[PDB]
């Protein structure tokens, strides 16, 4: 069965493993799963995420236990411990436009190979990038974003893993839910199957491997 | 009072039915100016379109923040979605305003709004797109930083995009980037002619009907 | 005001458009709009479509009117009078694979300049095409889609124009809606704003500029 | 009876859990015979995770079919989903099964299943995309056209893809592609090992432990 006692984390999530996690600014963010990160110390992570929360928060408590090698995101500017390891050199950032990021993940889910984005033409973005021109247009060749486990969260899922969001705490997930090779949801409830209408399911349960909370 | 003047400008620029996203800080004080007859619907990048104003306290959801991830309300006919969705909405033309915060703007129109080498590294999150995409980018900025004109020949600081922006607002001056270079269209009622141009190192040209408002 | 009188589509589609055309088979399909275009002879357009229908409906009855001058779809196998024009000359038919038109559209709705996909590599899908290699895999380079109108459908509107689509009737609609510079959607019921709730709409009012029942 | 035959067969290759993908024509049989103790889900292109059988006459939802149009059930937890969702499933590698109906296999695994020229020209629809991307593509196919082998040493139809499936099963043979060739790992209880190989042109390696079934 898909749901799982939460520490199945440490079986699920390896040292060193390249994790994909949900959560604009720590909303929509599996705070439970993180917190077993920590508790188990798991460390020497790569974290792709739109951002590095606050000190005290999601994501950003990974941060402040020195449990990732490297963050693959779009802001850092709320998080003064993230740019501290930055400039130290401990930890290893690499800035992504959050719409880029969003469609590199995407690629990665839907099965393409890359996507060509104007944004970023011309700044320090370009640096290391194939630039594409198509009818006279200058784009920027931007790859899939691959993980070993996507760590998402949800508003609800039914018996069989379908997942509903809510409001603004939806944002990278169900994307990321498309690109990791394995896939935990933490959500809030459980609810019968025929709960949530076809029309309105955003994840279906077949790409969820496993539950928690 | 430079960031009220800033923004009460920019709230007029404003149109019926579009569609505008507003940077965190200066910007997002454009919400609190819009003329009474003049309806929008705003963007924040973290997924939705319709975000309103801060809730009454306890009225907060903890789903439902802006893109710095304060309490905002939704409004009715509000939609939240993915940021594959969000940024759809803004790197593919469908956000007719973005007004973005601003550290320098060039006579290139260029703007540098997100880093300054050894000084603040908070990465660019969505502005790259945002200046990108917009069918109209504003930037809402103070004229000089403690002294040092920000309007300047070319950017020193890292740029947000090669795209060049359609307006700047200080609380000095109205400006548009134009093919030729910037045109000052207006000045603040507070402020002189002399004064703006001892505080520009970017070179400006004068419009004929030179208007003073903001 | 975004709801016109659906007699109204003979002021808005020009002879010559480049249309963008929801439905499946005639499934989600502008069924009225299409009806108004055939009653007021609108010719020589170019639709882009996954398919022609039937003879007897949707699509195909623009095709069997002799008012495309091409299509661009993924199938034609289910109507004998395009497979007819297109042998005879007079309709220009450019197959793309079902999911490369998905994302194709979806590259102009996003303002993506292309996309990767694996799908169509050595087959008769690569001729003409760039192709690139990422990590020793090889992609085709597919181009976004653009088009004057999009003609959509779908199943209720609330007063701002926020829709909601019904089960496999949604389709490309959706997509089509970001990518076309006009959009109209041929809908079944207006409803009062606040009966689709913002975690269900999947096309938001902003980008529908006309609405016709 | 050889479709039966067919579809009996590849019927005993899905898993439990599996998402399945069945092609228009022999494929739509495999649903007829899934054993009853193996639980599988149904993708339709069009747009539907959930398919089920045909509604009984009355119960029709005319926004609700299969990829021939075709009215379909919808089975409790489906999830239906525009064109670009759906293809993302199925050419980002979740779908765990298609099964497609050939013209054509090769002995590099190579299909041919969507134009004759000069005769049938319907498109590729989704097959293209199918063939690229489930995880495993099972071709259920009658072995010979009207007596022309269709498993051949290179296909001479237009490929559907360059991926090499995974099985193949006729009336008379189960065949997997490998990396040495084709490799025949059963034949019907109704044939010999000779009238297979006579009416294939393609080299056949025989297995070791050559099984009969189907
Ligand atoms: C958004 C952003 C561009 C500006 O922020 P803002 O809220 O929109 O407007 P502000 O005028 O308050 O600028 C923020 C700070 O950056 C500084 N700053 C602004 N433009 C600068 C420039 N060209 N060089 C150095 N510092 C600059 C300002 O002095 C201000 O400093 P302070 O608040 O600590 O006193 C940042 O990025
Ligand atoms: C590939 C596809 C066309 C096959 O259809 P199917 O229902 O799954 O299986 P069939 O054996 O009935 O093949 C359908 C037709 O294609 C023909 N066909 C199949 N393989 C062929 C080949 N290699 N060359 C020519 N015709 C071929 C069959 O003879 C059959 O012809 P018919 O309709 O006149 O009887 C599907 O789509």
């Amino acid at each position: 069965m898909k749901v799982v006692d939460i520490s199945k984390i440490n079986e699920l999530v390896k040292e060193g493993a390249t994790l994909m996690i949900g959560g604009f600014l720590g909303v929509g963010t599996p705070e439970n799963i993180i917190d077993e990160i920590i508790r188990h110390n798991i460390s020497n992570l790569t974290v792709i995420a739109n951002d590095t929360a606050f000190e005290d928060r999601g994501i950003g408590k990974l941060v402040k236990n020195k449990l990732c090698k490297k963050v693959i995101v779009s802001h850092i500017g709320t998080n003064p411990e993230t740019q501290r390891q930055m400039i130290e050199g401990t930890l290893e950032v690499e800035l992504v436009p959050q719409g880029t990021l969003a469609e590199r993940i995407r690629a990665a889910g839907v099965g393409l190979g890359g996507i060509l984005t104007p944004t970023g033409v011309g700044t320090v973005v370009e640096k290391d990038k194939k630039v594409i021109e198509v009818e006279g247009k200058k784009y920027l060749l931007e790859l899939p974003i691959h993980a070993d486990v996507a760590l998402i969260k949800a508003k609800k899922a039914d018996y069989l893993g379908n997942l509903v969001y809510n409001l603004t705490a939806e944002n990278f997930n169900p994307i990321m839910a498309l690109a990791a090779k394995t896939v935990i949801a933490e959500v809030e409830e459980i609810v019968p199957t025929g709960t949530l209408s076809p029309n309105e399911i955003k994840t279906p349960g077949i790409i969820v491997d496993y539950i928690v909370t | 009072n430079p960031k009220e003047k800033i923004a009460i400008r920019v709230a007029q620029e404003l149109k019926k039915g579009q569609l505008v996203n507003l940077g965190i800080g200066l910007p997002t004080l454009v919400a609190n100016y819009i003329p009474k007859d003049i309806h929008v619907t705003f963007q924040c990048e973290n997924g939705i379109i319709g975000m309103g104003p801060a809730p009454k306290e306890g009225y907060e959801n903890s789903d439902l923040t802006n893109a710095g991830a304060s309490y905002i309300t939704a409004l009715p006919g509000a939609m939240t979605f993915d940021s594959a969705f969000s940024f759809g909405i803004i790197r593919g033309g469908h956000l007719d305003v973005t007004v973005l915060g601003g550290l320098q703007v060039d006579e290139e129109g260029h703007l540098a709004n997100w880093m300054i080498p050894g000084k603040m590294i908070p990465g660019m999150g969505g502005a790259m797109d945002l200046v990108t995409g917009a069918k109209k980018v504003i930037v809402a900025m103070t004229h000089t930083a403690k002294g040092t004109p920000k309007i300047v020949k070319k950017c020193t600081l890292p740029l947000t995009s090669i795209r060049k922006v359609d307006l700047i607002v200080t609380e000095l001056a109205v400006i548009e980037p134009t093919d030729e270079g910037l045109l000052l269209k207006e000045i603040s009622k507070e402020t002189t002619l002399d004064e703006v141009l001892k505080l520009t190192e970017a070179k400006l040209i004068i419009a004929d009907d030179l208007k003073i408002f903001a």
